[PDB]
């Protein structure tokens, strides 16, 4: 299977039997499995957030409307704090169902329905392109916010910003420039620092000492 | 036996023997009222193991803390961030050179 | 001469601990068989509860009365409510890893309770059962210490 | 003590003369007027503090009151006698003489 | 980052990092240097 | 016999009393102890039985059964009602601006310049036409009401008044038998109470012509003077 840089070798606990198993777990938060189910479960949260909100943002930046980091200060026909009341509880029994659906099988749930499948298009590969697609998602939104920091722009102004100049309106032109520039330089390099610790422990596993990791074992 | 005849050592009771008793403790289950035991057994689920309740006081913790440094040691008015709104102590470097 | 107050314990003038009216008082000993801490039978996350609750109302009153804030009138019961929080976060983390590295051992001597039944082992002193214990103690003194700003925020007489 | 095996329920030997007695023997010669005090007595200018001191009732009295005094002196007394009277009630009761 | 020299900290990294340094990471290191020390050899 | 904490009820493990009071022949009944022939076929297997068929319409249980749908139809329906009669009032007494919040001068917004806004907002529903309205609400509710007699989409073996599948019990209340007979009486109980006050909301929109939180207000101020007996003289025949 690929992964997450070419010639990877995956951690003994991400052997593949999950789905986007690209071996990618550098700090080992997934080396207990309850932790990894929990963790799988948030991915694809997360992520399924991340896709609504990044869809959600397009369509609003796309059209005449406030910027989605100045959205919320607007005025509305509920008050703010009735807003986030009845947020609250409505999402109290929400998430109370999908935790419940989560601890009797493992994956997410509307409220009753654990299969939330009205159209019967469930699969190991929808599955797998859902998840896929979520963390592509998250990364946007992640850069949504990040380049409407930088600019005062959201995605699609930056977006023609980039296409007006190239190579002089990207991110290592702006002020987040030599930061972003020796990070990927760093991320570019480590791969073979990764990779000599592989090859000069030719199969030995390395714990790296972290507190979640219990690495006295 | 144990209690009797000031025979204070037997191999079928070590636990009278050796002191192993619960000078206070009952077994009794009838303490709490159910709704509040279901209450406060459903809203400790989430963290009643170890390393989840290691998760949540990191994460509130650390978000604690650095909200506290972001927003909340000025919130508390705290006078290492209000600055010394004055001029300070620079030019007074010393009772006989005066330093800046 | 005769009625001597003061025995061993449970008889027993080898084990040490000498039966004494602070230890042994009827009205004592059912104080503190009363107390959460001694009820073996319920379950430990709702003693803990109880024991967080009782200790996060305590323990915002130093705060509020004698922490750095004290004098500001409004953001003292704040600042003492959220230190409170702290410290009984730091607390739920002390129990945290205090019931990782205490319940290894299971220990296999039996418990009697000074007149010859021999109940069973408290839940409590097991992994698990300081686990819950702990989780029960953070929900009780988060929710006490805010219950504590509250009664300062709407009982009539606190000066 | 090859005795006291069970640390008796009844380790105080109450009997409810003894409290009784002792407030009657203390409080009723504590009432009894001298002209140090001009006339009145310990326990008499001791119910005058605390009805003066019940006048401002949720202040506490102050520290020049002389309520102090007669609280302290009527309580040495009266636990003294009391602690007395329990023991000599239970040493009537059982030996020591 | 900062103009001139980029990756000068912001004005609130001392008010961010004293804390941690000082009360966060202590508290997770001497929480997992509890938990190694009390731990028994199977 | 029986300790401090258990007459309370501190643990709802051990109470198999709680349906005795509400079904059974030992339970409660419409004139409490004035009420002694219960009548026969009135036995308590159903929630709601206070022994009340005084007039006798319910002694065929085809009948019976007829009127308790009936009865639990009307009674969601008129709670809704009283829900959603006093909130337009209670957010206007809040301060959102719904220019017209008495429930029976509501049908008449649409008729207004702006058409019907929803809580205040031409932001939200902002319907003008009512024809457009009725038309989809008859097609809504006639596919609607179509499903509930004989199944459909969200259910269609189920109960005829309690489905509780995957779609009208989706929280997941009504597991447990004995919460479900238990939330069943609690729930008709609840409807009868609704029911009555929707007919008082009529009664009172028909001889006072204010709001029924109007008329809370117009009590709490002159309970004495401003009760029902002040607008008895107001249906006088001249
Ligand atoms: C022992 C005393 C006792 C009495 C007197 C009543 C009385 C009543 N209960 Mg009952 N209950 C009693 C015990 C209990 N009830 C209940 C639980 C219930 C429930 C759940 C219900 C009742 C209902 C009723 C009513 C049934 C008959 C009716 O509809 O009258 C109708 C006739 C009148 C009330 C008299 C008319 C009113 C007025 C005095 C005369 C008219 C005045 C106007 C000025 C006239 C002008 C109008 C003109 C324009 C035409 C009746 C008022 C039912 C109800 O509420 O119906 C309304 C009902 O649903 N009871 C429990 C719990 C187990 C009881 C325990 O002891
Ligand atoms: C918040 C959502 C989330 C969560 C919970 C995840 C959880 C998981 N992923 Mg994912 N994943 C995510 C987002 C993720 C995103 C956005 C991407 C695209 C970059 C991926 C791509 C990815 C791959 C390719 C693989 C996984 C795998 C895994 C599993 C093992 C990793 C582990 O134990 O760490 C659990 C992770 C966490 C508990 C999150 C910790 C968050 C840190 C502490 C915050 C800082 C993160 C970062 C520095 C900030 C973003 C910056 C950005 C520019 C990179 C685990 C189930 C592997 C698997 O077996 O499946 C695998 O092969 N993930
Ligand atoms: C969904 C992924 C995604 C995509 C398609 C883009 C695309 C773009 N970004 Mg954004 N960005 C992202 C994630 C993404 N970014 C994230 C996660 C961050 C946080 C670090 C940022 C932060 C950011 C800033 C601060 C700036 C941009 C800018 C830009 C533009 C120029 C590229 C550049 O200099 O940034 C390079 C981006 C990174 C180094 C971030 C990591 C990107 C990862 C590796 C994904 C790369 C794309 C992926 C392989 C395939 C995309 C899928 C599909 C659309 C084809 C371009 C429109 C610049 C711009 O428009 O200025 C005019 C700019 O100033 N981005
Ligand atoms: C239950 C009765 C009661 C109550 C409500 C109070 C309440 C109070 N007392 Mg009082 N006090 C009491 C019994 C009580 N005290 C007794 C029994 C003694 C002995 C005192 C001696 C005492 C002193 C000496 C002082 C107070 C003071 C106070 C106030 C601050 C503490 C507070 C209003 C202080 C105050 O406000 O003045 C103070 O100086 N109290
Ligand atoms: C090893 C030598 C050394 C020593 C003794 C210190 C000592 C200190 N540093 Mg510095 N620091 C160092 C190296 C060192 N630093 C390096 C190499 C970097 C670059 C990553 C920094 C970046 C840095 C920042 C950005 C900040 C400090 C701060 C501090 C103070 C509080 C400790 C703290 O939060 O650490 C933080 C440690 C790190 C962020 C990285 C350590 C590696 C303290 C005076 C804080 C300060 O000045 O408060 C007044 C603060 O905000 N340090
Ligand atoms: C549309 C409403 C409606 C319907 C169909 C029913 C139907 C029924 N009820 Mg319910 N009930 C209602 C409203 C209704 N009730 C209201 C508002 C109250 C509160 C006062 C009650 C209180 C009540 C009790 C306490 C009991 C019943 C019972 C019954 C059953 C037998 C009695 C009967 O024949 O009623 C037939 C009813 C009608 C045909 C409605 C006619 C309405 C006309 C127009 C008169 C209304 C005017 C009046 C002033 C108001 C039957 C299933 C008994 C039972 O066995 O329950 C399971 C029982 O014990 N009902
Ligand atoms: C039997 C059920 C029922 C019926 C027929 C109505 C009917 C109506 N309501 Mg009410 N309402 C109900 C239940 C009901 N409501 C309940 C249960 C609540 C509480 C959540 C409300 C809360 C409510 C408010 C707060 C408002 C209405 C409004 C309206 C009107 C506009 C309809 C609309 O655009 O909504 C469809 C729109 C969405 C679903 C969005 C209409 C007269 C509005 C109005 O103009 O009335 C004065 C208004 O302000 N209703
Ligand atoms: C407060 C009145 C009340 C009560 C106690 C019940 C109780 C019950 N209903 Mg009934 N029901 C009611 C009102 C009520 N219902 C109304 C008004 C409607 C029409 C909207 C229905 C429609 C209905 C259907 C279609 C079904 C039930 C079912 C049930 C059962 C399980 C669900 C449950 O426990 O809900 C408990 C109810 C509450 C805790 C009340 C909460 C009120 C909320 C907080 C206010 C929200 C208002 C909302 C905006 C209104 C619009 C929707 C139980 C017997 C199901 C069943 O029998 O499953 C086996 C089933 O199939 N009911
Ligand atoms: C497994 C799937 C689960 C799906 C659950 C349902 C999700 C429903 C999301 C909300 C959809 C409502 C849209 C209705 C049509 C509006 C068309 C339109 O013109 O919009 C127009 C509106 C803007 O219009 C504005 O309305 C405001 C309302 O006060 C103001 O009045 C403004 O003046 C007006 O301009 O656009 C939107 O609001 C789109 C927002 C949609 C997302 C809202 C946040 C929800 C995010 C969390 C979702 C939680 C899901 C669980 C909770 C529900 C459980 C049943
Ligand atoms: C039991 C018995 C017994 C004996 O024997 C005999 C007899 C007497 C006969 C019987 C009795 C009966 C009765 C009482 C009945 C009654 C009923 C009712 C009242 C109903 C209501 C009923 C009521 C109802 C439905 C109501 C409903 C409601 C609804 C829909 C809604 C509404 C609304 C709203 C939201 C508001 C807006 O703005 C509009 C509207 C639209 C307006």
């Amino acid at each position: 299977r690929p992964m997450w840089y070419p010639g990877a070798t995956a951690p003994a606990h991400l052997d593949g039997s999950m789905l986007g198993d690209y071996g990618f777990d550098p700090l080992r938060l997934g080396v207990n499995k309850d932790n990894l189910k929990w963790f799988r479960e948030a991915e694809l949260t997360n992520g399924r957030w991340a896709m609504a909100a990044v869809v959600g943002i397009l369509f609003t930046d796309a059209v005449g409307l406030p910027k989605f980091w100045t959205a919320g200060a607007e005025k509305y026909a509920l008050d703010n704090q009735t807003l986030a009341l009845i947020e609250v509880a409505v999402f109290a029994v929400l998430e109370g169902k999908r935790y419940e659906i989560y601890k009797k099988t493992g994956e997410t749930g509307f409220l009753s329905f654990a299969p939330f499948d009205p159209m019967g298009m469930k699969s190991e590969e929808m599955k797998l392109k859902e998840l896929k697609n979520g963390r592509l998602a998250m990364l946007a939104f992640l850069g949504f916010c990040s380049q409407a920091a930088v600019y005062g722009k959201g995605p699609i102004e930056t977006l023609q910003l980039h296409l007006a100049d190239p190579g002089h309106n990207n991110i290592y032109t702006s002020s987040v420039g030599p930061e972003t520039a020796v990070t990927v330089a760093v991320l570019c390099v480590l791969p073979m620092i990764i990779e000599a610790t592989k090859t000069l422990n030719p199969g030995k596993e390395s714990v790296p000492y972290f507190p979640w990791n219990e690495p006295w074992n | 036996k144990y209690g009797e005849n000031s025979r204070y050592f037997d191999l079928q009771d070590m636990e009278n023997t050796t002191g192993s008793w619960d000078m206070y403790g009952v077994d009794e289950k009838k303490r709490y009222p159910d709704n509040q035991a279901k209450f406060f057994t459903q809203a400790t689920d989430i963290i009643s193991r170890r390393e989840s309740l290691r998760a949540l006081v990191a994460l509130s913790g650390i978000a604690a803390i650095v909200t506290y440094g972001l927003k909340g040691a000025k919130d508390a008015d705290l006078p290492i961030t209000k600055g010394p709104q004055t001029t300070g102590e620079n030019g007074k470097g010393g009772s006989v050179r005066s330093r800046l | 001469k005769k009625a001597q107050v003061i025995s061993p314990v449970n008889g027993d003038p080898f084990v040490g601990m000498l039966e004494t009216p602070v230890t042994s008082a009827p009205i004592v000993a059912t104080y503190l068989s009363n107390l959460p801490a001694y009820r073996t039978g319920v379950a430990p996350v709702l003693r803990g509860v109880e024991i967080g609750l009782a200790h996060g109302f305590l323990l915002a009153g130093p705060f509020i009365k004698l922490g750095p804030l004290r004098n500001v009138p409004e953001t003292a019961e704040i600042a003492g409510s959220l230190s409170a929080a702290g410290l009984v976060l730091i607390l739920a983390l002390c129990l945290s890893i205090y019931g990782s590295a205490q319940f290894q051992s299971t220990p296999s001597i039996g418990v009697k309770t000074l007149s010859g039944r021999s109940v069973a082992r408290d839940p409590l002193f097991s992994a698990d059962g300081w686990s819950e214990f702990a989780a029960g103690f953070l929900v009780g003194g988060e929710a006490g210490v805010a219950w504590a700003y509250v009664c300062t925020q709407i009982l009539p007489y606190y000066s | 003590e090859a005795s006291n095996k069970s640390f008796p329920r009844d380790w105080v030997k109450t009997d409810p003369l003894v409290p009784v007695l002792g407030f009657a023997g203390w409080t009723i010669p504590a009432n009894i007027g001298v002209s140090a005090f001009g006339g009145q007595s310990l326990f008499g200018l001791f119910t005058q503090s605390i009805g003066e001191n019940l006048a401002h009732f949720p202040t506490g009295p102050a520290l020049d009151d002389k309520f102090w005094l007669y609280l302290i002196t009527y309580h040495l007394g009266l636990f003294l006698t009391i602690t007395l009277g329990q023991i000599g009630v239970q040493g009537r009761k059982q030996g020591y003489w | 980052a900062a103009q001139g020299y980029p990756f000068v900290p912001p004005s609130w990294a001392p008010s961010v990092f004293v804390p941690l340094t000082g009360l966060v990471l202590p508290a997770i290191a001497m929480a997992t240097l509890f938990v190694y020390i009390e731990k028994e050899a199977p | 016999k029986k300790t401090i904490r258990e007459k309370a009820g501190w643990w709802s493990n051990g109470g198999n009393e709680k349906l005795s009071a509400f079904y059974g022949p030992d339970r409660g009944l419409w004139l409490g102890p004035l009420s002694g022939t219960t009548p026969a076929y009135l036995t308590g297997e159903f929630p709601g039985d206070y022994g009340w068929d005084s007039a006798g319409l319910s002694a065929d249980p085809e009948t019976f059964k007829r009127y308790r749908e009936l009865e639990l139809i009307h009674a969601r329906w008129a709670m809704l009602g009283a829900l959603g009669c006093i909130t337009p009032e209670l957010l206007a007494k809040n301060g959102t601006p719904i220019v017209e919040p008495v429930w029976f001068k509501a049908g008449a917004q649409i008729f207004a310049e702006g058409g019907l806004d929803y809580l205040g907002n031409p932001g939200l529903v902002h319907a003008q036409s009512i024809l457009a309205t009725l038309a989809v609400q008859v097609i809504l509710m006639g596919a609607i009401e179509g499903y509930r007699v004989n199944g459909g989409p969200a259910g269609e073996g189920l109960d005829k008044l309690h489905p509780g599948g995957q779609f009208f019990d989706p929280l997941g209340l009504a597991e447990d038998p004995d919460a479900f007979a238990e939330l069943k009486v609690k729930e008709i109980k609840n409807g009868r109470l609704a029911m009555f006050s929707m007919f008082g909301f009529f009664v009172q929109a028909i001889v006072t012509g204010k709001g029924p939180l109007a008329n809370l207000d117009e009590h709490l101020a002159s309970p004495f003077t401003s009760n029902a007996f002040t607008y008895a003289q107001k249906f006088t025949p001249q």
